[PDB]
RNA sequence: GCACGGAGGCGAAGAACCAUGGAUUUCCGAAUGAGAAUCUCUAACAAUUGCUUCGCGCAAUGAGGAACCCCGAGAACUGAAACAUCUCAGUAUCGGGAGGAACAGAAAACGCAAUGUGAUGUCGUUAGUAACCGCGAGUGAACGCGAUACAGCCCAAACC
RNA sequence: ACUCGUACGGUCACUGAAUCCUGCCCAGUGCAGGUAUCUGAACACCUCGUACAAGAGGACGAAGGACCUGUCAACGGCGGG
RNA sequence: GCUUUACUGCAGGCUGUCGCUGAGGACUCUCACUCCGGGAGGAGGACACCGAUAGCCGGGCA
């Protein structure tokens, strides 16, 4: 909601977890907010995923401006679990973060640029 | 007044306590109810 | 010094406190969805302990049977409307801004909803009159220039039992039993009359109050007796 | 480099600027129409959450708690008292509302034992703390070697006998210099003069 | 049984008596299905929680105890030759709670200033000293030393 | 609480049926209203000062008061020459 | 025990100021907060309420 500053499609969003399950197959993804989080420090990531159902929201309020000012591209998803088991997990996940995908890094690099343009 | 099943009861023990010390007992002590309870004189509880 | 009589009321024990469960019904408006379709029947007239003044006994079409003030000239058998496209009958409920200027109106709302709060008592109304988009001024009993939302309510006529005032009590009995009837504590022995303890008008070798009977509005409660913020006093002049 | 905790502990550390004042400015609203010890899911702040022993395990329980805010809501002496004692807008209890709020939480969930508590904003008329609990009859506890020793009988009823966090930091007992005279071991053990 | 009568019975199948473990153990009672001056009415963890196969399924709390202990609430007579700060006194009393003991406790310490000591209680001393006080009445420590007993640890985060 | 109440009310006081009437005084005291100017605390604002602070000073100024009016079926008064 | 223009206080009332508290010496607005409404919505609106402080009054009370 408040770090939310955009609205992101319900298609373009299957789009993104679906390559997030093949990046998780071929490439390299990170599960969690920390490790998500660091590696938009480290500079190892090239596209973050973030919940819009956390709750609390200061778990993720500062993906939005700590990975616009590395470049970093990023994207909103609704629901968590969907996020969490798209990263091939059996819980959920507030954040995960594509580090080198895999079999998809032209769909990505699209991906990220189709939210570029949706601002 | 009217009474409870269990009033009747403890007006009843009230009255058993209220008998002498057998004659008898008087003979293996070789020798006094201390709690006789008279009716007009004395109050009972309740 | 022990609490004045006024504080006891305060605590709101039996002795103050007003004969509720032998009363026998708020009186408020009819809360309608909308439309103005809702009407009644006047089944019977009867006596509010309450208020001293009649009440009338309603049955609505959707089977609702309330009993309502009661204005003057209403009768067993008659027919009252309540809603925005109401009739301007008298006893007919309807906001401020469907009824014309210059019409005596009674039971007025202070805020759309509550179901009325001005003009209720013995034989009073209230007056309309001016309209607009946004206000709608109103002359209360006491004269004052109500300012009010031309949303609120009010029944058209003036409030029955008129001329009740007019004739004097006559005997200590008949008063008794007026004040039975209500949370007030009946007879009043005057403050100058009771114990130095008692009331601040208390003791002296003989009654009268030592301090001017006049008194400041910022006076704490226990002091605040007598003439309240009196603007003045007497006539003369 | 620095954790994701670190940003929310940073955030908290001016909750009247940025994101974190437009979020207490929403919550806030749906706070005050909650009761007094509610029982919420996850700890808003995370980061200090785990700095004071929050784990995300069975038997774990965290809640906020809402405060009137204020001064002894103490009655005016009916007696005869002098000058000095005659107190009640004035005087302030010697037990700080963070305190309060523990105790109201502890009793709330009897069974239940109290790790800690932290603020988590306040507006002109309340204050709110939310608790760690711990449930001392849970094998999962009982086994944890980091919360173990809250299950120890001599921890049943701690809030209440201040062996709070919150408690000792109360009672004047930080510093193990001076000041700390009258204090330790006990208030009671020095008369109470602190 | 006390309790030494009368009648009778029990014990060498080792009674009584004592020790330890066990059985039974009415109703009220925290009293818990619900109601009630110890009884009643038609299946029960009542109430609040936790885990949860989300079913009271598995569990927790409640109340007592001579005083001690811990956190809160906190007098006045009295002393000051009156009396308001002060004193009595953080005393009496009240609220909540733990154990067999509590509490405290491994330095953001001490500051005999040092090249020094090295968790915390408690005892002795420092000391009626420093400090406070209508500078009146009165209140009143610490570091240190000498002893007792000694004991040291774990998360949070970085990195996985 | 008053209040299932709404000024033809309920609160607060005095006087105490009917009848005939109820004079003069607002100086003081009280309550209420106004008030150019005067008085009037603290924060913030200024200068001074302190590498910060204590503290000195400046400006602005609320209620209240001064000042004026109202008011006695308000406390109360109704003389001497 | 009672009284008062006895000493010292205290509730309480009035008042400035601080926070709650936001948008563009006088003013607009809505989002907090208030009230009414069963609701949709209606009214008030950074005021009120509440916490702190400051000055005045203050035998109602000690
Ligand atoms: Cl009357
Ligand atoms: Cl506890
Ligand atoms: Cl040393
Ligand atoms: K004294
Ligand atoms: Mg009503
Ligand atoms: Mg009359
Ligand atoms: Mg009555
Ligand atoms: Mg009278
Ligand atoms: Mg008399
Ligand atoms: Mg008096
Ligand atoms: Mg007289
Ligand atoms: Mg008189
Ligand atoms: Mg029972
Ligand atoms: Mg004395
Ligand atoms: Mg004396
Ligand atoms: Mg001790
Ligand atoms: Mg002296
Ligand atoms: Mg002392
Ligand atoms: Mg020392
Ligand atoms: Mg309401
Ligand atoms: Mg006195
Ligand atoms: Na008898
Ligand atoms: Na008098
Ligand atoms: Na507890
Ligand atoms: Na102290
Ligand atoms: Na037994
Ligand atoms: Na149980
Ligand atoms: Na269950
Ligand atoms: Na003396
Ligand atoms: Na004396
Ligand atoms: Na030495
Ligand atoms: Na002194
Ligand atoms: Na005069
Ligand atoms: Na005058
Ligand atoms: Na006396």
């Amino acid at each position: 909601p408040v770090y939310v500053d955009f609205d992101v499609p319900a298609d373009l969003e299957d789009d993104a977890l679906e390559a997030l399950e093949v990046a998780r197959d071929t490439g390299a993804v990170k599960k969690g907010t920390n490790e998500t989080t660091k590696s938009i420090e480290r500079g190892s990531a090239e596209l973050v995923f973030v919940a819009e159902d956390v709750q609390p929201e200061e778990i993720v309020m500062h993906i939005p401006e700590l990975a616009d000012e590395k470049g970093v591209p990023f994207i909103f998803v609704e629901q968590q679990d969907d996020l969490g088991h798209a990263a091939g997990l059996e819980v959920g996940s507030a954040a995960a973060a594509v580090t080198d995908a895999g079999e998809a890094d032209a769909d990505v690099e699209d991906i990220a640029d189709k939210v570029e343009e949706l601002r | 007044g009217k009474k409870s099943k269990a009033t009747k009861k403890r007006l009843a023990k009230l009255d058993n306590q209220n008998s002498r010390v057998p004659a008898w007992v008087m003979l293996k002590t070789d020798r006094r109810n201390h709690k006789r309870r008279h009716w007009r004189r004395n109050d009972t509880d309740e | 010094g022990r609490r004045i009589q006024g504080q006891r009321r305060g605590r709101g024990t039996s002795t103050f406190r007003a004969p509720s469960h032998r009363y026998k019904a708020d009186l408020e408006h009819r809360k309608v969805e909308d439309g103005d379709v809702i009407a009644g029947t006047v089944v019977d007239i009867e006596h509010d302990p309450a208020r001293s003044a009649p009440v009338a006994a309603v049955e609505f079409e959707d089977g609702d049977r309330r009993l309502i003030l009661a204005p003057e000239g209403v009768g067993v058998g008659d027919e009252l409307q309540v809603g925005v496209s109401a009739e301007i009958a008298p006893g007919n409920t309807l906001p401020l801004a469907e009824i014309p200027e210059g019409v005596p109106v009674c039971n007025v709302e202070s805020s759309p909803g509550d179901g009325g709060k001005f003009a209720r008592a013995s034989g009073v109304n209230a007056q309309l009159l001016t309209h607009d988009r946004n206000v709608a001024v109103v002359k209360l009993p006491s004269g004052e220039m109500k300012r009010l939302d031309p949303q609120c309510r009010a029944t058209i006529g003036v409030v029955a039992g008129g001329g009740r005032t007019d004739k004097p009590f006559v005997k200590a009995g008949n008063k008794h039993h007026k004040m039975k009837a209500r949370g007030t504590k009946w007879p009043n022995v005057r403050g100058v009359a009771m114990n130095a303890v008692d009331h601040p008008f208390g003791g002296g070798g003989r009654q009268h109050p030592g301090k001017p009977k006049s008194i400041s509005r910022n006076a704490p409660p226990g002091r605040k007796v007598g003439d309240i913020a009196s603007k003045r006093t007497g006539r003369g002049g | 480099a620095r954790s994701a905790y670190s940003y929310i502990r940073d955030a908290w550390e001016n909750p009247g600027d940025g994101q974190l004042a437009e979020l207490q400015w929403q919550r806030q609203q749906e706070w005050r129409n909650e009761g007094a010890v509610e029982r919420i899911e996850r700890p808003t702040r995370l980061d200090k959450a785990r700095s004071q022993g929050y784990k995300a395990k069975q038997g774990v329980i965290v809640a906020r708690v809402s405060v009137r805010k204020g001064s002894a809501r103490k009655r005016r002496h009916k007696a005869g008292r002098r000058s000095k004692r005659q107190g009640v807008t004035r005087i302030t209890r010697r037990k700080d509302i963070q305190r309060v709020a523990e105790e109201r939480a502890s009793r709330t969930f009897p069974n239940l034992r109290v790790l800690n508590s932290y603020s988590v904003g306040q507006d002109g008329r309340q204050k709110w703390h939310e608790v760690i609990l711990i449930d001392p009859n849970h094998p999962a506890i009982q086994n944890d070697d980091d919360l173990s020793w809250i299950c120890a009988d001599d921890q049943a009823d701690r809030v209440f006998r201040g062996l709070t966090g919150a408690g000792r930091r109360n009672r004047g007992l930080s510093g193990k210099g001076k000041g700390s005279e009258k204090t330790r071991p006990s208030l009671r053990s020095n008369g109470g003069k602190a």
